[PDB]
């Protein structure tokens, strides 16, 4: 009934980025497109639950996930990276204003690498933005 | 822009809730159809996610995203998005979205009355 969305254009010819996202009782589904185009999808789910502070800081801190490859390739090392990064966006930010994140989007938004500090950076303020 | 987001009730048998993402302008290629689907009242979950597009150029080819255990959900997921992908020629998403309340046996008995109130949205909406 809910539907999130956000359309900008990759910075700085530029390729429009839409975003799109349903929440749900046991997940949210988060569209990345690439001039509507979306060819992957990556299940991000949470992984279970003198002296010092710093070992709780350690364990309230230490936020591991796994992502399952549904569709596409399964063994990009920015994957991970990215859907990790927006699953922690998720949680920490955007819910407020149980973790399972479904993600389809564009490969091609991603040494091998392109510029992709700022372009993940981008990605992430897009969705915040959202609302996500 | 190139592609679009949608929110519809279909009414006049459960009224149904629909979020669809579509290509802003259509003949049948690269663009993937997204469509949410579900009863409406008056919270609900995301009980299966299916993946269909045509493996050629009917052959479409589908496969479960996010795989559900009820036969009756399933089968709804599944006939969606392969007619959908069938129906335009295009790679197509589909998610059902269950009520808290969601008997599935109304899937069942439904079954032919939902995929078609689907694809005539869909045909309308794409023109």
């Amino acid at each position: 009934m809910i539907s999130y969305e956000f359309q900008t254009h990759l910075p700085k010819e530029n390729k429009e980025l839409y975003v799109q996202a349903t929440h749900f009782n046991n997940t949210i589904l988060l569209q990345i497109r690439l001039n509507g185009e979306m060819d992957s999808t990556y299940e991000v789910s949470s992984k279970g639950l003198y002296d010092d502070e710093e070992e709780e800081f350690v364990r309230d801190h230490l936020s591991d996930y796994q992502v399952v490859t549904k569709l596409g390739d399964s063994a990009d090392p920015k994957v991970p990276v990215v859907c990790v990064q927006i699953a922690e966006l998720y949680r920490r930010v955007i819910l407020p204003e149980q973790f399972s994140l479904l993600i389809s989007m564009s490969s091609k938004i991603w040494s091998a690498d392109d510029n992709d500090f700022g372009k993940l950076v981008f990605v992430l303020k897009c969705i915040k933005d959202m609302y996500a | 822009m190139l592609v679009k987001t949608i929110s519809r009730t279909i009414e006049s048998q459960p009224t149904l809730d629909v979020i669809a993402t579509l290509p802003a302008d259509d003949r049948s290629k690269k663009i993937p159809i997204s469509l949410v689907v579900g009863f409406k009242q008056e919270s609900s979950s995301l009980s299966c996610y299916y993946y269909a597009i045509p493996l050629m150029r009917s052959n479409v080819v589908g496969i479960p995203l996010l795989d559900t255990k009820d036969d009756r959900i399933r089968d709804m997921a599944r006939h969606m998005a392969t007619i959908i992908s069938e129906r335009f020629n295009r790679p197509c998403y589909v998610t059902w979205s269950s009520l808290p309340s969601e008997d599935p046996s109304m899937l069942v008995a439904n079954h032919l009355y939902i995929l078609k109130k689907c694809l005539d949205l869909l045909k309308t909406e794409l023109g």
